[PDB]
């Protein structure tokens, strides 16, 4: 279960607009999320089309081959992602060049539909489909999957030197990729926590691993009201770290060691 | 009481199938239907118990 | 508990029932007396817990076991600092303290 | 629904004769050559909802593990039918239950 | 073939447990126990 | 890309084991049989499930 | 738009090298250093809004305070490459100008990526240190945040003193790798031992020692 | 362990179509029959074969170690005659909408009686309630698609608040229970 | 002297098919296993797979494989269809599928008939299935056809028929596998579960018993046939009595009961041992239980 616990500036955590606006803008979005149907249709015609539903759409917007790729979209799911037509254009024609034509549709109409024209070629369209449906990416972070909205109760002390509870808005993202979130406007750069720590030895480094290890350790052993002293998980985080990188606890960390034969054979 | 709070725990149950089998449950953040519906269900199983 | 039949956990009730008398909610207590659902629901309980004891039990031993192999030569001096067999220091003082 | 030919028994397709610009189903082991009906060729869904009412029987009615309910039909408005869950085994299925009369056999929620 | 059976008797002599061909079996059925199988395993000799 | 293969094989000719290189193009569909010790060569039209076995069997029945 | 996250980026990474080159010891003055962005997009972007990568390079000396402490510490020229993929033709250029000017450090800045040719024609410009750094690892600076403590390069003097009262070898210390995030922003080399002064919930503040392999 | 011969006979006899006569195009809603694994055939009519077979089971001409199963969700008709599953008895009530014996058990007083004589009244013992049709065998497979009570007093609808004893479920998700 | 008691042994019953998934590091999103058993005996013959190839977004042709008993190598179904007898597109499809109006299943086999179109005739997909049934080198067209046509006769499928001119009724078979790994894998069908005891068996003495007696027969009539290649050449008629060894089946049942190893003597490994164990004479209560254990 990997998660990052991305926490917002101060200016922006007693806000739940902005904090809706940095979830929007963090969470990855793709064109096989967004997209509903796809469709391949043979129009001969550049200027016509043969479907009666897109006759007065591409008979107001106009005023190579002729196979073209007919994709219709989710309503809801674009507007719940706050998403328009125009940056979906967008992002396709920067990738796109002038390869592939695109006519979107207005969203006034009864479906999103968008039609696209290549300027043997049956297993082409489905090959460039297939292509499409994996590699086009709308926005957010690559490796965020889901983004969920946590209130933290931090305990802050007041003007007057008095400690008090105050309520905060965090992000918790599904997946681990602290260099690419850490970088992300209106984000606190400074205290993002990540709970993998294969990732915190190649951003940050061993000092910020042995931290998140020994937490994630007393984490592990106070979740069921136990308690252990720190002088032992000090111990154990401090055994792992001590080569410079992580020394897991099996056959390939342990008897890798400039120790003798005879302990090493023990084990 | 104890008889009467499992019929009121059975009565809430009933109208937490009934809400979610006419698409009147609200869905919990991260969790699909059944998750959150098993979840309620079990949350106001252990509050009665 | 799990629908192990045709959507549905026991023959003596219906399909698609997600009541919780057919789910597993043993209603009587001890005292009462437990009906024959209740009865194989909390022998099926009892069982799945007594095994995944019996399965952690080693689990719980072979991480002991690594543990103590892994933490096994080290040793604090008389200079206050906490080194292993080879000389290596660990941690320039025992507890930070 | 992909039709096949009638001579050898084969699969047909989809060609674009330039000569004439059209559509046509042709297959590969013979000379067999079709007029095509239907400019569509390919067609996937990703947000289908294919399998949810599409399997009815007629012998649902005799099964004694099915609970029975007090809904009226539009048809023949009976008071004896059948309901069950969405059969689609999808982790994202919707709850909504779906009545059959014992009579016409028509399918209709609660919505 | 004298030679490969001497060396095969030889490589199985002290390890009976060679991977990609069949152990040294005795005249029981269960194959003979080698060197590297006493010192290895839980009942063995380091921790036997 | 051709696809160059060593085989475990008997020559139908010399009688020498472990000589016989198969060579399969699947843009033309063409495998070719040849022999380390005697030197022949043997052509025989493949597909694209074509296989070593496939095309030494075709040179058997075609030799008988 | 995308030129307005871009040049904020940059910004950014400007801002991160210039904390960098003054926490290793040398002079940045006050002005460079609390630059605002208005200013840096009126010096840097042109007409159209491309910035200028060879209008960023410059020049730090080492502080007195650094030089009584560290008598190895010379010049540091700051350059940012142009071309996103870095070649043989703009490292042979490079390092005849780094040749050229007898400069002590230099820092290099790559936009995308580095091609594993070019990597090999950084060891062959001894004695002169050559550091390669991602743009994208430069916008966030790891050093303030709250798990990464403050690491102090201890000089020669104090690293004999160390040595002589705890009486150990240099391989018997905790090892840092070179390639470390912590360990490449102070550039840091084989044989150099780091301080670092941390907090810890028994006593207080804790002080550590570590050597860079 | 039962040969699957005598199954086949009957099969064929009551009216199974071979599968040189079978065509999607024009049996797109038949049943298939399964035998021991093997496919048999298919009917068109599965609801008169079912009831026959158990008929035919109850009354005595077919082993009652034969376990019929009828998935009318797959539209599958099974008929397993293997060795080593393990079955149980189990009473049989009377479903059938076309006499007053419906909603009670078939088993009377008069067979608790002949069973205490030992004799019938113009030897007596459990296989002669298993030949009669009060009590079958049903197996793990054969018990997917049957709905069996706990105790008799829940076949009829009563009419309490103990605080000693334990309380009965409600069971109020279905209207009337088969 | 010692009171031995048999243990019934847990198996999963034969002649159904048990469709399965696999994990996310593999090209195989389905498995449909099917062990089959002869009807009379109740003995082990072989197992059928069929796994279709193709991960989420992953593998480009999802085609479907079926593994034949003693083959080298996966076969499509294609193959095996066109080569068991009918070889037409249209009717394979009519076979496996009787749904037009669904698009999805034809769409996921578009692959495996795209796939499979090189063949066309049987005579080359029986020679090109003979050549990975475990062949050798010299068997030549003129008989890798009859050694195919003998693989797929037996051992594929034998609980159906074995006799000749009995194809259709296999074709069928493999056609409905196909419609039900099918209907699994487009989620419109759970998967099989394992731990259901309708799909089990309990061999008890029986059937284990008549697998031990057929072992020692085998082995009888292996030692009487050695014994009669040698007392023939003599020109003398045996004894019949000389010519049979009552030693070994006495000696390996009595072993089997005693040792509990089930096999022959030399071959104690990859042997199910505890199939016989010491009866419990401690009390009523734990006989009971011994008795019916499995
Ligand atoms: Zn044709
Ligand atoms: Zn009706
Ligand atoms: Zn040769």
């Amino acid at each position: 279960t990997p998660a990052l616990t991305v926490y917002l500036d101060r200016e922006i955590a007693l806000d739940i607009e902005k904090a809706k606006v940095i979830q929007s803008s963090i969470e990855y979005t793709t064109l096989k999320n967004v997209t509903s149907a796809t469709e391949i249709y043979y129009d001969p015609d550049p200027t016509s089309t043969v479907i009666e539903e897109d006759f007065d759409t591409v008979e107001a917007y106009f005023s190579q081959s002729p196979w073209l790729l007919r994709l219709e979209l989710d309503r809801a799911r674009m507007l719940d992602k706050q998403l328009t037509m125009n940056q979906v254009a967008d992002k396709i024609s920067e990738v796109f060049s002038d390869d592939l034509f695109v006519m979107w549709s207005e969203d006034n109409a009864d479906k999103l539909i968008i039609r696209c024209r290549v300027i043997e070629e049956d297993q082409m369209l489905k090959r460039i489909e297939a292509h499409m449906l994996d590699l086009i990416a709308l926005r957010g972070i690559p490796g965020i999957s889901k983004v969920y909205m946590v209130k933290h109760k931090v305990s802050v002390p007041d003007e007057s030197g008095e400690y008090k509870n105050e309520e905060l808005w965090a992000l918790e993202t599904d997946g681990i990729n602290l260099a690419e979130v850490m970088a992300v406007p209106g984000v606190d750069s400074s205290r993002t926590y990540s709970n993998s720590f294969v990732e915190i030895l190649s951003v940050l480094g061993i000092e910020a691993t042995r931290s998140s290890l020994y937490k994630e350790i007393l984490n592990v052993i106070a979740f069921d009201g136990s308690y252990v002293n720190y002088r032992h998980m000090a111990l154990l985080v401090d055994v792992m770290t001590s080569r410079g990188y992580l020394m897991a606890i099996t056959r390939h960390g342990i008897n890798r060691a400039d120790t003798g034969a005879l302990m090493r054979c023990s084990f | 009481e104890i008889t009467h709070a499992i019929s009121s725990a059975k009565e809430q149950v009933q109208e937490i199938i009934y809400k979610a089998q006419h698409n009147e449950l609200e869905l919990k953040p991260g969790m699909t239907l059944r998750e959150s519906f098993e979840g309620e269900v079990s949350r106001t199983l252990n509050d009665a118990r | 508990i799990a629908f192990g039949f045709a959507d549905r956990s026991l023959p003596h009730f219906t399909k698609d029932d997600f009541s919780p008398e057919s789910k597993g909610f043993v209603e009587n207590s001890y005292l009462r007396g437990l009906t024959p659902q209740e009865f194989f629901f909390h022998a099926m309980a009892g069982r799945e817990g007594l095994i995944d004891t019996a399965v952690k039990t080693a689990e719980t031993g072979y991480i002991q076991r690594r543990l103590v192999k892994a933490l096994e030569d080290i040793m604090v001096h008389y200079d206050g600092t906490t080194r292993n067999s080879l000389g290596d220091i660990i941690q320039f003082l025992y507890g930070e303290d | 629904s992909f039709r096949f030919c009638l001579e050898c028994n084969n699969m047909l397709y989809p060609k674009e004769d330039k000569e004439n610009q059209r559509l046509l189903y042709s297959c590969r082991n013979c000379d067999y050559t079709e007029l095509a009906e239907d400019p569509k060729v390919y067609r996937h869904e990703l947000i289908t909802n294919i399998g949810e009412t599409a399997g009815i029987v007629d012998d649902i009615g005799q099964d004694p593990t099915l609970p029975r309910s007090d809904k009226e039909c539009p048809e023949c408005h009976s008071r004896d039918c059948v309901f069950f869950q969405s059969q689609q085994r999808r982790k994202d299925t919707n709850m909504t239950l779906f009545y059959v009369c014992l009579n016409c056999k028509k399918t209709f929620r609660d919505e | 073939e004298v030679e490969q059976l001497l060396q095969f008797h030889v490589a199985t002599y002290m390890d009976n447990d060679i991977a990609g061909q069949p152990q040294a079996l005795q005249k029981s059925g269960r194959p003979v126990k080698a060197i590297r199988a006493r010192l290895k395993g839980k009942e063995g000799r380091l921790r036997g | 890309i051709k696809q160059k293969l060593e085989t475990q094989f008997t020559c139908l000719f010399c009688n020498h084991d472990n000589s016989v290189v198969c060579t399969l193009d699947k843009k033309n569909s063409i495998g070719l049989l040849e022999c380390k010790k005697c030197n022949l060569s043997f052509q025989a039209p493949i597909n694209s499930l074509s296989q070593p076995i496939d095309i030494y069997s075709d040179w058997i029945d075609a030799c008988e | 738009e995308d030129n307005n996250r871009i040049i904020s980026r940059l910004w950014r990474s400007f801002r991160t090298v210039k904390e960098m080159a003054a926490d290793r010891g040398y002079f940045i003055s006050q002005e460079e250093m609390d630059q605002s962005l208005e200013e840096f997009r009126s010096k840097i972007c042109d007409s159209m809004g491309n910035p200028q990568r060879k209008l960023m390079s410059f020049l730090a000396n080492p502080t007195p305070e650094a030089l009584e402490k560290y008598s190895d510490l010379g010049t540091l020229w700051v350059e940012f490459c142009d071309e996103p993929s870095v070649g043989i033709k703009t490292m042979r250029n490079f390092c005849l100008r780094i040749q050229e000017k007898n400069f002590s450090t230099g820092i290099f800045i790559y936009q995308n990526n580095i091609t594993p040719s070019a990597n090999k024609m950084i060891p062959t410009v001894s004695p002169a240190i050559i550091e390669t750094f991602q743009e994208s690892d430069l916008v966030v600076n790891i050093t303030h945040h709250e798990l990464v403590p403050k690491h102090i390069r201890l000089s020669d003097g104090e690293k004999s003193q160390l040595l002589q009262r705890y009486k150990l070898k240099e391989s018997q210390l905790p090892r840092i790798q070179r390639e470390d995030p912590v360990a490449r922003y102070l550039g840091l080399k084989r044989g150099q031992v780091v301080k670092i002064i941390r907090r810890s919930e028994t006593s207080g503040r804790y002080a550590s020692y570590r050597i860079c392999l | 362990g039962s040969p699957s011969e005598p199954i086949i006979n009957f099969l064929e006899e009551w009216g199974m179509e071979p599968l040189e006569d079978y065509d999607p195009a024009q049996h797109t809603k038949s049943t298939r029959i399964f035998v021991n694994g093997v496919w048999t055939g298919i009917h068109r009519d599965p609801s008169m074969l079912v009831s026959t077979m158990r008929d035919l089971r109850r009354s005595g001409a077919i082993s009652p170690e034969v376990s019929i199963i009828r998935d009318i969700r797959e539209r599958e008709f099974k008929i397993f005659t293997d060795v080593g599953r393990v079955y149980r008895p189990l009473f049989i009530v009377e479903d059938d909408e076309s006499k007053d014996n419906k909603g009670e058990l078939r088993i009377t007083k008069e067979h608790i009686r002949k069973i205490q004589q030992g004799y019938d009244d113009d030897v007596y013992g459990w296989s002669s309630l298993v030949t009669s049709g009060v009590i079958e065998y049903v197996d793990g497979e054969e018990e997917e698609t049957i709905m069996i009570a706990m105790t008799p007093e829940d076949l009829q609808t009563r009419s309490l608040n103990d605080t000693a004893k334990r309380i009965k479920p409600e069971m109020s998700t279905s209207s009337h229970h088969t | 002297g010692s009171e031995k008691v048999l243990i019934a042994q847990e198996r999963s019953a034969a002649n159904i098919v048990q469709v399965f998934k696999k994990a996310a590091p593999s090209p195989i999103s389905h498995v449909a296993e099917i062990r089959s058993a002869l009807e009379k005996g109740s003995r082990l013959i072989s197992t059928m797979q069929i796994k279709l190839y193709g991960r989420e977004d992953k593998g480009t042709g999802r085609t479907i494989k079926a593994t034949l008993p003693y083959v080298k190598q996966d076969i499509p179904i294609v193959i095996v269809f066109r080569a068991l007898g009918v070889v037409p597109d249209g009717e394979i499809l009519q076979h496996i599928c009787y749904d037009e109006n669904d698009w999805q299943m034809l769409e996921m086999l578009k692959p495996c008939i795209e796939e499979g179109f090189v063949i066309q005739d049987k005579e080359v997909a029986l020679d090109f299935i003979g050549r990975r049934g475990s062949a050798a080198l010299g068997i030549r067209r003129e008989k890798r056809i009859q050694y195919a046509k003998d693989i797929l006769q037996k051992e594929l499928l034998p609980h159906i028929t074995q006799e000749e001119g009995f194809e259709t009724r296999k074709t069928f078979f493999l056609g409905y596998m196909v419609n039900r790994l099918l209907l699994c894998a487009l989620e419109r069908k759970d998967q099989d579960d394992r731990d259901h005891f309708g799909k089990k068996r309990l061999d008890l003495a029986g059937p284990l018993l008549a697998n031990l007696f057929r072992i020692l027969f085998r082995k009888l009539t292996r030692e009487i046939y050695r014994y009669m290649q040698r007392c023939i050449e003599t020109d003398r008629d045996f004894n019949l009595n000389l010519a049979v060894k009552s030693t070994t089946i006495t000696s390996g049942l009595k072993y089997s009961l005693a040792t509990g190893n089930w096999g022959e003597q030399k071959k104690a490994m990859s042997s199910r041992a505890g199939v016989s164990q010491v009866l419990n004479r401690y009390t009523y209560s734990s006989t009971l239980s011994h008795l019916r254990r499995t």
